[PDB]
């Protein structure tokens, strides 16, 4: 939860070990800069680029590399709310970047920008796309993007697939802790490298977000019904979650198994367990319902299986799991 | 000028010598390297521009305090625990190390040259006060009188055995090294700065952590004023026959006070902590301040 | 055999310092995470808007080095129990800042002083950091056997040192520790970094620390005696305390400057190794019970 | 917690059963109106009065009665965030009040006022004064009060007194609930009509707030040390909490036993328990430390006894008790 919590130096170090992810962001910025500045305006047109959630600086470096290969002029702002990462950024700014980069130690939702941006670049995505609260963050930052401005990523979609794993069911079961609801461990997602499991139906899209958001008052709350055809006799233990994102045009990133991005390995699927295992016969359909809920303080998911049998609604009112705003 | 290409951001000390040349002390309190530097500006209006200094030198660690030792010597209170003595070459184009003695077990926070100019006093976070012989480069005496960090040590203007010290143990001590028990406790908020009156032998002023400036006479009641909103970092009397008192604070201001401690001048020119003030020996109404904002400000004080 | 660290308050270059310290034979370095003199403002303008990096970059060392070789130290100006409201508030914000940077770096331990009777607000701020995120790091409370006020030279004419026995009075620093850890509700992450002075107190003061979570013993270079050859050694009474601490498997910390100037620095550490090698070999019971010390089991 | 929760119709009904409280508010408004409008300006000067947290309308009625007895002209706004109470207010506005009263269904911290106020009137006080978050609420409403504007109440102070009650200690002890820390019941205050108890020392002031707040960035966080002389042999079980408020000048309200307001009975003391009872000998001093803490989401108290023995710090980081913002 990089919003509610300040990530540790080694966490940012693991993110940065992905060479493919940032070469994709660089390609997206490079194409965008070319589409926004014609060759004749090369030396007069300075594009205002804002890295929103800059961490320890990889997207700042990706933006600079992109501007050099596009042979275009950029003015960068690196916005970061984690003051510990701001130390890394300010040391990079003094030693290497210089005046071209303005480091801002602020929450993007509170920052009074001194200028409007041409492009906002961010990497606020979780294993279930919107689970790190990228929609809320970019919604609050939206007012400082120019009317014709571009957000990278432009869009993202989460995916769900029913899974069978008596091994993982037992693993979740063992997460009972003292001084909390004895069944809370089943009402929360887990980032897990799913190994001993059976995918029971093809992943289907769950929730989609688009940036910039031009549907007044936005409403990031969602309700989705998914019907999964099952061709085997099995036992349902939960839902695997994945995502896809459009950085710019055809430049994308994905952890969906069937369209998985080349060499992008720090990213594991998410698992939504169910309290009671569900017997599924060949030819039956698994119907799941997922909600994205919120108040002014927290965002959470609630979920229920309605076919072949009903489950209880899991995580009502975020009683077991919430994502801090 | 055969000196470092860039001086560190945090200006810690500024002192004019008899001819009007300005000695600056600086440290880098942030970034990769935590060192310091010493600079001489025969043209003080060019300060802090490196390419316009007369001499400059890099020290191994930060400069917490400094002082002139006559006209060519420079005594430094270092972060390393060492008390250093540097000396201007005969051409005054180089600053050469004479001694670097690591005698303190923590940061040396304060340094003061005694009346004779042959001895000095150092105070440290290690809670000790040391009396040094500058020629033999040795500690003559080591005193553990305080019970917390030594904040400030100040040598008497004309008595070579007398000095003042203050500390986070809430003690102001009057020392007289001619006594078997050399310290004596002078009778709220922690004392943070000291300045002996340049004309009145038994009179001194002290600043505290709450912004108050107080006038004290060794005999006895004390005259005081709430001058600053934060800690009183320094107190420097002017060279005039009837001196003015400059006070500087972590509140980023400079105040110039009279005999009754009433305000006559106020400056808010600094954007960070004001660290030192020095009065020009050439023009007595000019007072120079240095701060962590890397500004060398030359104030015209109304007399 | 003996795990030892170097305590410094001056680190001009982090890579050069660590190398010199490792070459001397030390296993770790206790050092400031922010410059110890770099006082910071969080509330009042213009100083609260001070630009530039607030400290040095985490990129200066590998994650493994931050995780295993560096013990953080709280800045000496941070006074959460100050009588001045402004200092108290800036100190709370600075303490939370320094602790959070240590957690960011993944430091194995962080040193905090207990140098006065009232550390109520220091305990409050520490308890609040403990109940915020990553729960791995250790907090070493730097507490002396003998309070500085009770070991000062008798050189103040109008303030003589008390020459009377004050049985409970000489045990005052244990009460500083006791109150602090009571306030923090016996957190297993809060331990003692016991600081040893030139002259040891009475046995009752030393025994007061029995059963206490001592993780480190701080030895200032100034407590070391000199032998006929000019090398640093310790008094028989000090040696007797070192042997007791070796049974608790404490990490030793060497603080202060080289006072044996014409005898090199690793000599202090070479002496600790000598004492460690020249100790009574463990008996049949001690060799048998190795691994079971204070390990609770159900009676068969 | 009337901020985090919407009070029930019968709760507002119990508040309204206090005739003395509102006749005190009416007297405070009456005196303020006379001090702000000279007799000669009687028919030209219309004072803008805002009731902030209007509930079911008693302070609106008190304001109107005050304006009639002062023979002054008023323009009223009744601001209320509870939409259920807003139903009562809007029915009162149509049937009786008319155009003189403008009912605003809003949080006072978000309301874009169309005009600035001369007087802001509120009754946002708990048994420990600031425990219903009156400081935070009035701080956010401050920007729409004129430069020479008056807030009623102008000030409030909480009081603490050490108490002995093995009866109440056992009562708190029995509040252990499933699925929470087994000692959480000792780390939270209770509103209680203290009966079988011993007050061990005179109540002493704890925290003070003043409205309007003219100390930039406010800082509603607080830290107080109290030293209570005890003249008896006893056992310490907790701290009784009370408060006093200055509505205007000499017009006050108090639940402090020694200065208790005449016939103001819906208001019971608050009790801060301690986990472990503390033996106190005659002549010893009880030293307690109280903190008022917050983040952008919650406000809470933390407390500790440091003399004659230390206790643990109670409610660290609001682990057992928080007041929602
Ligand atoms: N509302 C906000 N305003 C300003 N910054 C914000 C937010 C919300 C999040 N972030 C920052 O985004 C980064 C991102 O999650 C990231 C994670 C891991 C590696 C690299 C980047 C983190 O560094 C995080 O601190
Ligand atoms: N930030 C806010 N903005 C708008 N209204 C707000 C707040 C916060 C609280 N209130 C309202 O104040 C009233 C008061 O507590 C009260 C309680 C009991 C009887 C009469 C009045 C309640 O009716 C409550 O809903």
């Amino acid at each position: 939860q990089p919003l509610m919590d300040n990530l540790e130096s080694q966490t940012y170090e693991v993110f940065e070990k992905d060479p493919i992810k940032y070469s994709q962001y660089q390609q997206a910025i490079y194409k965008c800069l070319l589409d926004r500045v014609p060759e004749e305006e090369k030396d007069t047109n300075v594009q205002v680029l804002m890295v929103l959630g800059a961490g320890r600086g990889p997207l700042v470096n990706a933006s600079l590399r992109a501007a050099k290969q596009a042979d275009r002029r950029i003015k960068l702002y690196a916005v970061e709310k984690n003051p510990n990462a701001v130390v890394t950024l300010e040391n990079w700014q003094f030693e290497e970047w210089g005046s071209q980069v303005t480091v801002v130690s602020s929450d993007m939702r509170e920052w009074v920008a001194p200028e409007k941006a041409d492009i906002i670049v961010s990497e606020l995505l979780g294993s279930f796309a919107d689970n790190e609260l990228s929609p809320e963050c970019l919604d609050g930052a939206q007012h400082f993007l120019k009317d014709d401005g571009v957000s990278i990523p432009g869009e993202y979609t989460s995916f769900l697939a029913p899974i069978s794993s008596s091994k993982l069911y037992n693993e979740v079961r063992a997460c009972r802790e003292k001084d909390r609801d004895p069944e809370a461990q089943f009402e929360m997602p887990y980032v897990v490298r799913l190994h001993n499991f059976h995918q029971l139906s093809a992943p289907q899209p769950c929730f989609t977000f688009s940036h910039p958001n031009r549907d007044p008052m936005i409403d990031n709350n969602r309700y989705c019904t998914l019907e999964f055809p099952v061709e085997v006799n099995t036992v349902l233990h939960g839902f695997a979650g994945y995502f896809e994102t459009v950085l710019y045009q055809d430049i994308t990133l994905s952890i969906r198994p069937e369209t998985h991005s080349p060499g992008m390995f720090s990213w594991f699927p998410i698992l939504f367990p169910i309290k009671q295992p569900i017997t599924v016969r060949e030819g039956q359909t698994i119907c799941v319902r997922f909600w994205r809920c919120s108040n002014s303080k927290k965002v959470w998911y609630e979920w229920a299986v309605t076919a072949p049998v009903c489950s209880a609604i899991h995580n009502p009112t975020g009683r077991s799991y919430t994502i801090g705003l | 000028p055969n000196a470092p290409a860039c001086m560190e951001r945090q200006l810690e000390a500024a002192r004019y010598r008899s001819d009007g040349a300005l000695l600056l002390g600086a440290s880098s309190l942030s970034g990769r390297c935590w060192a310091g530097s010493l600079w001489l500006f025969k043209d003080p209006c060019a300060a802090p521009n490196e390419g316009f200094c007369s001499a400059g030198v890099q020290t191994e660690a930060g400069v917490a305090d400094l002082t002139w030792v006559g006209e060519r010597g420079i005594l430094v209170a270092s972060d390393s625990g060492a008390v250093e003595l540097w000396e201007l070459d005969e051409n005054e184009t180089l600053i050469v190390s004479k001694f670097c003695k690591y005698e303190h077990d923590d940061i040396v926070s304060t340094v003061s040259v005694l009346s004779s100019g042959t001895q000095a006093v150092s105070g440290s976070k290690d809670i000790c006060i040391k009396v040094w012989d500058l020629a033999q480069q040795v500690v003559l005496s080591s005193y553990r009188a305080h019970a917390a960090q030594v904040t400030c040590v100040a040598a008497s203007p004309h008595k070579d055995s007398v000095f003042l010290s203050c500390s986070e143990d809430n003690r102001i001590l009057l020392w007289d090294t001619r006594c078997p028990k050399p310290a004596s406790q002078i009778g709220g908020y922690l004392p943070t700065s000291l300045a002996w009156h340049p004309q009145q032998s038994e009179v001194f002023v002290f600043g505290d952590e709450n912004g108050t400036v107080s006038l004290v006479d060794t005999k006895s009641c004390v005259l005081s004023s709430a001058v600053h909103s934060q800690c009183v970092t320094g107190l420097v009397f002017s060279p005039h026959s009837v001196p003015f008192l400059a006070s500087l604070s972590e509140d980023c201001s400079l105040a110039v006070l009279d005999s009754s401690l009433s305000e006559l001048f106020r400056s808010q020119a600094h954007r960070d902590f004001v660290r030192d003030a020095t009065w020009s020996p050439l023009n007595h109404s000019l007072l120079t301040t240095v701060g962590w904002d890397h500004q060398v400000v030359h104030h015209v004080v109304p007399t | 055999r003996v795990s030892s660290g170097r305590d410094l308050n001056c680190v001009p270059e982090i890579a050069d310092t660590l190398g010199a310290v490792a070459k001397q034979g030390f296993d770790f370095l206790c050092m400031p995470v922010f410059h110890p003199r770099f006082k910071r403002e969080f509330i009042q303008e213009p100083a609260k808007n001070r630009p530039g990096p607030q400290t040095r970059s985490d990129l200066l060392l590998s994650g493994r080095d931050w995780n295993t070789l560096i013990v953080g130290k709280l800045s000496p100006w941070i006074r959460p129990d100050s009588k001045v409201e402004k200092i108290r508030r800036n100190s709370e914000a600075a303490m939370l800042q320094e602790l959070n940077f240590g957690a960011y770096l993944g430091l194995p331990a962080f040193l905090l002083p207990l140098n006065q009777e009232d550390n109520t607000n220091l305990a409050r701020v520490l308890t609040n950091h403990i109940h915020t995120g990553h729960h791995s790091s250790m907090f070493w409370m730097r507490v002396p056997l003998v309070a500085p006020e009770d070991l000062r030279d008798d050189i103040i004419e109008n303030a003589p040192t008390t020459h009377t026995e004050e049985y409970s009075g000489e045990e005052k620093t244990w009460m500083w520790w006791h109150n602090f850890r009571t306030l923090c509700d016996y957190s297993k992450r809060i331990a003692v970094a016991l600081e040893i002075g030139a002259d040891l107190p009475s046995n009752h003061v030393i025994d007061r620390w029995l059963g206490e979570p001592i993780k480190a013993a701080i030895l200032p270079t100034s407590i070391f005696l000199t032998n006929k050859k000019g090398f640093p050694v310790l008094s028989k009474m000090h040696q007797r305390l070192i042997f007791r601490l070796l049974k608790l498997e404490v990490q030793f910390i060497i603080t202060g400057t080289n006072h044996h100037s014409e005898k090199e620095f690793c000599s202090y550490l070479q002496y600790l190794e000598y004492l460690s090698q020249n100790r009574p070999p463990p008996n049949a019971y001690e060799l048998f019970a190795k691994g079971y010390e204070d390990y609770l089991q159900s009676p068969l």
